[PDB]
């Protein structure tokens, strides 16, 4: 699910910084535009590889001002869950009509309606869980859970998914 | 913005079919996209714990030229300064491996397409009809693999 | 500011709106043919302009995407037509198409099969290829059986706005439309066409895309009285012949005396588009105005094309000229009048502050003044009246309109322009009395005398347009022309006469003069020769 | 009138008034609907 | 050709450098025969929103819409038609900072 | 018809198309405002009075050049060694005088890039030289030093041969001008250089040319256009005073197939 | 290369693309009475190897469309018994250089 | 009103190699923002200028919009086309190559 | 594509359009407050600013000159001989 996709970006850059170590603002702006941005398009990307060699190429100058457009073109690693995926995050948070994991820089939210009936909502516990014939599920407590449909966001990626089926839930 | 090596031109014309574990990953991931220099390659499976150390290889090459614990730290220095510091203690407390060996090992054996060969590696897996299902893409695409299963436990790093 | 990237166009794809794209597109359901009144009441009826298009009044309003006749470019709707009709201008085609096409079934007259077809197949050529062909299958006329029923194909002739042919046999094709959406795709492909931007069957109109206000913009005479477009109206003329039609087909429907009704429509769509045509009919507007059709406001030379695009009018200025001998060769006196008009965009900095800031509160009415500042802010401010006309402190950044100066690159010229030097920039001096003195040796490159000349002056805007100016167009440059390899500007009149005088052996002259003389030479080096 | 403009523009115009030899002059016009005709003829004289 | 032309010009005193007259008899010349400096010639080669700037303007475009054509935007006529800076001298090339020896 | 018509960086006449109107703009890539009518001294003039002017002869008691005029007149006669230096010279010239009879009229005036007339009027009182005391340069000096000239007078630059052939083609001319204005005998005898004014005319008439040369850029076509359809505003419709001036043009610019005057002119055969 | 005298019958020569590779021409006689090559005008022309012409392309970065053609039909051309593909180097004097060097490939 | 740049200065300018005087048809006269769609290269797109909000259904979009700068003789030039139902896409790069 | 600083084919020398642009260009960049390479040795007008720039050829710019296939060759202003 985690993948590694050849991108590239574009910025304007003011004639101010058109000092000697330039390469350098371009780059470390550059991280400040990507390495947490998120589109249902790319994804969730989080870190961009081999920074020293970035490549810059050469930059063009926009004609009515004085600024310089750079067409960068790196490589980063990204995350972005797709339906019938399966993984496994840390439960989140957890109410009566559900309960929200963690995978990753993730957050997939299952409904009272996507679990196995015998395990029904916890009234007043702390920290508020969920009771089976024999399991019980809290925040701290690891599932493994499958993505059945995804939502993309603002700056975010959330999604839902289910453990009616087997092999899913506790460990 | 920020685009991929991709660039097809989107005449006026409404075609993006659902995206389902049916293989069918977003025409940004095909099992062929286009490297940066030109050429053709295979796309970037990355199970966890492998993805753990592209990440700490990284971080570290630069806080170089830039002049649970062990992971917070060469953080809030090479990095922006949340998505990461998740995306790191996950990858950390899932990671199923710790040497670039062990995890070479992984890839030198499993190595099916590329989000199998992955899944395989970052899912904690028993039996084939357990594999095969939590991985539906598979099922007909290796007799009940089960060998494979075990080899994998058995390199598991210990924790 | 607008948050989306800016790109200029680097390639430009044509073809056919394809019916239920315009459907799509369409923000209007355009079905009422007035304009607004609900009932005498101004608005706008949901009914035509601006069922949610484009609009008027100064009213932001457009569908909330804001923005207010100017920044919203218009928005379109369309009209289903009761019945398919022809696109005026491909008439041509759709009728040599089906000179290539079989009926009732849909394809080729003519297939690998053939040789002479063969050769024609492999012309690479959208064009001579759909030609070569149709030279081809315009001849045979029986659908051969690969495919089948060689039911015998008629011989088609143009009658005004109607296809019809002979099998004689004589039947006017509706119909057409149909084979042509049957024409196989590797076909449309075998004629001149796209199957992505352009099939043959989009030459033939469904619903018909309906262009907004700034396209057939209203003039009012004020408020309460009308003012409509020329479009405006044929657009209601189709509109209101589309209504009928339909109210025919679902009441009492007299069979072939709707036909009789159809012609109709496709003749206002045939207008709309094109209104000057062979089957004569001008179709004239209400006083025996002729309509002018979309296509009428493109034909080369005043029409958009030849005429807004290839040229348009432009900081600019034109008077009358009169020769100055006391003004450098490339210098040209501009009536101060004219300084004060025509302004130039410089950007605040640490140089030109001092200056400016000086310029600026000397105001639009003092010479060597200024007349707006605009802030950062992409607002401006108007030199003579804000509250704070003498007030405003600049920002390096911000930039000033201030008056043109001495020394200020112009691009001065006299048309007929057909010369290199028919335009050539000079140095500007803001003179008095209102006209353009130039100097008289920079005279028959623009071919100027002062018996009523006028000439028209453009000022530079850019730091570099200015440039530019001043390093290929500047009169000095100019003195040796490329077309005859020699100079094109020599001491005419009064200066080439009297040069001659003072120059023979007969020609003295004593010191108090021999002085007044040299001192009018300004690069006089202060010495007087024995 | 109508949807007749298949006529002659030209026929009466706006007698000139800049100068009293200017009117005289305007008066005493010709015209002739469209490098012969042109010419000073002999017949002119 | 060429020497009929500048005989037109010679018959009436005035000079113009070879280079000229040459540069339009050959561009006349040069795709295998006589093309005419006419909306039957030049205006009718491999050069749509150009050759629609003389002329046939509005056909020219339908049956331009009608095969779907594809304009480079290479043309010089193009570019003023756009709005944007033409290949021609001064924009025929790209001009970028050199951060390196910036 | 022009519009797009512009010297490309590789020195082509192209268009919108690429498609290559002139190799080299003008058949030598120069820019006419940098141009002059100059004379090519070898073409016209009795085959006599040619050789008095370049012919020289160490080898000869009255045709060498007399130690009045350089400075080893006398330690120079003889050379047998020199004297081929100045037959591959000799040789040249008359290769040229027969090669320009390009223009079987003789009229020897034609538009030349680098007026040299000039160039060397400028040596002549930059350094003050009297028709009296001998120069100072090696028969060598002279007749080597024009030939590394002809070297640096580059209009094309390609690496490969096809361009190199290039070179050589669109300049000759040019070469031929050079060759006589610069011949030993003339720039010892006519025009006094010092070994100094020489090293001086050489490296000017060398960068003088580098600047007449066309600019890629140059928007050539409107510019013919133009400078061709201009000086036809000032014609008279007239064909007064054979079918010519304005309505010629016409008639030619439209590929007429049926002029008003056709008519032909046939020589002679010739005997 | 056969040379008809007054005409050849379209029966005929509707048989000479019949025996390839070998190709034929037809030269009307009153049509060689001077060699047309020989003319005033009519600059030297010259064929080339699929090698000077593989380079020229090179050479000048052309795609073949983008260079000077002539006409199959061309006096000149059929003289030199071109094809459709081959090019041809002219090199004619000039007033301004001495001496230009085009190429036109035959369409 | 202003005086006109017409054909024949248009010319002139273009000899003197005078490029972007002759580009600054723009800033003297037309000139305007329009809105293309980065699919169906049309003037579509529904730009509500805050909210950013973007779009253009019918072609449903919302992430792929660019902005050009043409004389709005030219804007209208396309509008016309269209409502004559032919369709002058604008297309920001290149794709056919040469 | 690309193009080696070798078997670079086209002029040493700079185009009049390629001085007058660059003049141009780098004349209003220092009017958009930009940082200057020079002593403004008491100028104050961009134009003549950047004037000077050229003659002490320290303007940070590079020109890829473009061939009719496509190609190019870039040259920055220091190489770029300044005759004219
Ligand atoms: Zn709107
Ligand atoms: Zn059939
Ligand atoms: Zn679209």
């Amino acid at each position: 699910m985690f993948f590694l996709k050849d991108l590239s970006l574009i910025l304007t850059l003011h004639p101010s910084y058109f000092g000697p170590q330039m390469n350098q603002y371009l780059r470390e702006k550059l991280l400040t535009d990507v390495e947490g941005t998120c589109t249902g398009q790319f994804g969730y990307i989080v870190t961009v590889l081999d920074g020293m060699n970035i490549d810059v190429g050469k930059g063009r100058i926009i004609p009515g001002s004085g600024s310089a457009e750079f067409e960068v073109k790196y490589r980063a690693v990204v995350w972005k869950p797709f339906k019938g995926e399966v993984v496994d995050a840390i439960v989140s948070n957890v109410s009566p009509i559900g309960f929200f994991a963690d995978v990753g820089p993730l957050n997939v939210f299952v409904s009272t309606r996507l679990i196995p009936d015998n395990l029904v909502y916890n009234p007043s516990n702390s920290p508020p869980a969920y009771m089976s014939n024999d399991e019980l599920i809290t925040k701290g407590s690891k599932v493994r859970l499958k993505v059945v449909g995804t939502r993309t966001d603002v700056n975010e990626i959330y999604a839902i998914g289910s453990i009616k089926e087997d092999f899913l839930g506790a460990i | 913005s920020t685009s991929t090596v991709g660039a097809r031109r989107r005449r006026a014309k409404v075609d993006d079919e659902e995206n389902a574990t049916l293989l069918r990953l977003g025409p940004e991931f095909a099992l062929k996209q286009y490297d940066h220099d030109g050429n053709e390659h295979d796309l970037i499976a990355l199970s966890l714990s492998e993805s753990r150390l592209l990440i700490r290889e990284a971080l570290k090459a630069r806080s170089r030229a830039r002049n649970e614990i062990d992971d917070d730290e060469l953080a809030k220095v090479t990095s922006g300064a949340g998505v990461v510091k998740k995306t790191l203690d996950y990858l950390n407390t899932f990671a199923r491996f710790k040497d670039e060996e062990t995890c070479t090992a992984v890839d030198q054996l499993l190595h099916l397409h590329p989000f199998e060969i992955a899944q395989l590696s970052s899912l904690g897996c028993e039996d084939v009809d357990e594999a095969i299902t939590l991985i539906p893409s598979l099922a007909a695409k290796k007799e009940v693999l089960q060998r494979i299963l075990d080899e994998l436990n058995r390199l598991e790093d210990p924790y | 500011y607008s948050s989306a990237p800016l790109r200029s166009v680097k390639e430009v794809q044509f073809g056919l709106l394809s019916p239920e794209e315009i459907r799509a597109i369409s923000v209007v359901k355009i079905e009422y043919p007035e304009i607004m009144d609900e009932s005498r009441q101004r608005p706008r009826e949901g009914g035509l302009n601006d069922p949610k298009l484009g609009s008027i009044d100064r009213n932001f309003k457009c569908q909330t995407c804001g923005e207010g006749m100017a920044e919203c470019p218009g928005h379109f709707g369309h009209m289903e037509l009761a019945k398919p009709v022809f696109h005026i201008g491909f008439i041509p085609k759709i009728k040599k198409v089906c000179e290539c096409i079989c009926m009732n079934c849909g394809k080729l007259l003519l297939d690998e099969t053939n040789p002479t077809m063969a050769q024609a197949i492999r012309i690479r050529d959208p064009k001579k290829r759909f030609n070569a062909v149709w030279q081809l299958c315009k001849t045979k006329m029986v659908c051969e059986a690969r495919g089948g029923c060689g039911n015998t194909q008629p011989v088609v002739r143009k009658d005004g706005m109607k296809l019809w042919g002979t099998w004689q046999p004589e039947r006017k094709l509706l119909e057409i439309l149909n084979v042509f959406k049957h024409i196989s795709p590797e076909d449309c492909f075998r004629l001149g066409f796209n199957e992505d931007y352009a099939r043959p069957e989009w030459m033939i109109i469904t619903v018909l895309p309906v262009p907004p206000p700034q396209v057939r913009p209203s003039i009012a005479m004020d408020e309460t009285t009308q003012g409509q477009d020329d479009l405006t109206h044929k657009l209601s003329d189709i509109l209101k012949a589309n209504i009928n039609v339909q109210k025919l087909e679902m009441d009492g429907s007299p069979q072939h005396i709707i036909n009789e009704v159809e012609q109709l429509l496709q003749f206002h769509v045939a207008t709309y588009m094109d209104n000057d045509i062979a089957g004569q009919p001008q179709a004239l507007q209400k006083s025996g105005r002729p309509v002018k059709a979309i296509r009428a406001r493109l034909k080369g030379k005043e029409g958009r094309l030849r005429g807004n695009l290839m040229g348009k009018r432009v900081f600019s200025a034109r008077t009358v000229i009169s020769g100055d001998p006391n003004l450098e060769l490339d210098q040209v006196g501009v009536p101060i009048s004219i300084a004060k008009t025509l302004s130039y965009p410089e950007t605040v900095t640490q140089y030109n502050i001092h200056r400016l800031t000086e310029y600026v509160r000397n105001g639009p009415n003092e010479h060597p003044g200024a007349k707006y500042v605009i802030r950062d802010n992409g607002d401006r401010i108007d030199l003579r009246y804000h509250k704070r006309a003498g007030d405003i402190v600049l920002q390096y950044g911000w930039k000033v309109e201030r008056h043109l100066m001495d020394d200020d690159p112009v691009l001065f010229n006299r048309q007929p322009s057909l010369h290199k030097m028919s335009m050539m920039a000079h140095r500007v001096k803001v003179m008095p009395y209102s006209t353009f003195r130039l100097n008289l040796s920079v005279t028959s490159p623009y071919n100027a005398d002062f018996d009523g000349d006028e000439m028209n002056l453009h000022v530079p805007q850019s730091e570099e347009t200015r440039a530019e100016l001043s390093q290929l167009c500047a009169v000095p440059l100019q003195i040796v022309s490329p077309q005859s390899n020699k100079p094109v500007m020599g001491i005419v009149q009064d200066t080439l006469c009297g040069v001659r005088k003072m120059t023979l052996r007969d020609t003295f002259i004593e010191y108090e003069q021999v002085m007044n003389m040299l001192f009018w030479v300004p690069s006089w080096d202060g010495v007087v020769p024995q | 009138q109508k949807k007749a403009m298949s006529s002659r523009a030209g026929v009466s115009q706006v007698l000139n008034r800049y100068t009293y030899s200017s009117t005289l002059s305007h008066l005493r016009r010709t015209n002739t609907p469209i490098a012969k005709p042109r010419q000073l003829h002999n017949t002119h004289w | 050709l060429y020497k009929e032309i500048l005989n037109v010009i010679a018959f009436d005193g005035s000079y113009v450098n070879y280079r000229h007259m040459a540069l339009l008899v050959d561009v006349m010349t040069s795709r295998g025969y006589l093309m005419a400096i006419t909306r039957h010639g030049i205006n009718r080669a491999d050069t749509a929103l150009m050759r629609c700037s003389f002329e046939e303007t509005v056909e020219i475009l339908f049956e331009a819409g009608a095969a779907a054509e594809l304009d480079d935007c290479r043309g010089v006529s193009e570019n003023v038609m756009l709005g944007q800076l033409a290949p021609m001298g001064t924009g025929a090339f790209d001009v970028m900072i050199d951060e390196k020896l910036l | 018809a022009l519009e797009d018509i512009m010297v490309h960086y590789d020195g082509t006449t192209r268009n919108s198309l690429g498609d290559i109107i002139q190799f080299l703009y003008g058949e030598d890539g120069l820019d006419g405002t940098q141009v002059e009518r100059q004379t090519i001294d070898t073409i016209p003039g009795s085959d006599k009075a040619f050789h008095k002017r370049y012919y020289v002869d160490l080898m000869d008691e009255k045709n060498s050049i007399k130690p009045d005029v350089i400075e080893y007149a006398a330690d120079i006669l003889g050379d047998v060694e020199l004297q081929k230096e100045l037959n591959s010279e000799y040789e040249q010239l008359v290769s040229d005088r027969k090669f320009l009879r390009v223009f079987v009229n003789g009229d020897h005036n034609w538009p030349l890039p680098v007026n040299l007339r000039r160039i060397i009027q400028n040596a002549q009182q930059i350094f003050h030289l009297d028709r009296a005391k001998a120069s100072d340069l090696t028969i060598p000096e002279i007749i080597h030093g024009v030939r590394d000239l002809c070297k640096k007078l580059f209009v094309l630059r390609g690496e490969n041969e096809l361009i190199k052939e290039a070179q050589q083609n669109a300049t000759s001319l040019f070469q031929c001008l050079v060759r006589a204005r610069l011949a030993t005998r003339r720039i010892l005898e006519e025009f006094r250089l010092n070994r100094d004014a020489f090293e001086w005319v050489l490296g000017t008439i060398e960068a003088q040319f580098q600047r007449s040369l066309v600019h890629p850029g140059e928007m050539v076509g409107v510019i013919a256009a133009q400078s061709i359809g201009e000086p036809a505003t000032q014609m008279t419709l007239n064909t007064f005073h054979v079918t010519l001036g304005v309505p010629r043009l016409k008639e030619i610019l439209n590929v007429a197939k049926n002029i008003k005057t056709p008519a032909l002119t046939v020589y002679l055969d010739r005997e | 290369i056969f040379i008809y005298q007054n005409n050849i019958t379209p029966s005929a020569n509707k048989m000479i693309p019949t025996v390839s590779p070998a190709i034929i021409e037809t030269f009307q006689e009153s049509d060689l009475v001077v060699n047309i090559t020989h003319h005033e005008l009519v600059p030297k022309h010259i064929r080339l190897s699929d090698g000077e012409k593989s380079q020229l392309l090179q050479r000048y970065k052309l795609k073949e469309s983008q260079l000077p053609r002539i006409q199959r039909e061309d006096p000149v051309a059929r003289y030199l018994g071109l094809k459709r593909g081959q090019v041809v180097k002219i090199i004619r004097r000039s007033e301004t250089s001495g001496r230009y060097a085009s190429y036109r490939i035959c369409l | 009103g202003g005086l006109r740049f017409g054909e024949m200065e248009r010319d002139c300018m273009i000899a003197h190699g005078a490029a972007g005087f002759l580009k600054e048809l723009m800033e003297a006269s037309d000139a305007f923002r329009v809105h293309v769609c980065g699919i169906c290269g049309l003037m579509s797109v529904i730009a509500n200028l805050k909210k950013n909000q973007f779009e253009c259904r019918s072609c449903k979009n919302k992430t792929n919009i660019y902005q050009l700068h043409i004389p709005y003789a030219a804007k209208l030039l396309f509008q016309e086309l269209m409502a004559m139902n032919i369709a002058p896409r604008l297309y920001t790069e290149r794709s056919g190559v040469s | 594509l690309a193009i080696l600083k070798e078997e670079r084919t086209t002029t040493p020398y700079l185009t009049k359009y390629e001085r007058a642009r660059i003049l141009g260009t780098r004349a209003l960049q220092i009017s958009m407050n930009a940082p200057v390479l020079v002593d403004i040795e008491g100028e104050t007008d961009p134009l003549q600013i950047a004037m000077k720039e050229l003659s002490q050829r320290k303007i940070p710019l590079v020109i890829r000159r473009y061939l009719p296939d496509g190609s190019y060759e870039d040259w920055g202003c220091d190489e770029l001989i300044v005759d004219n």
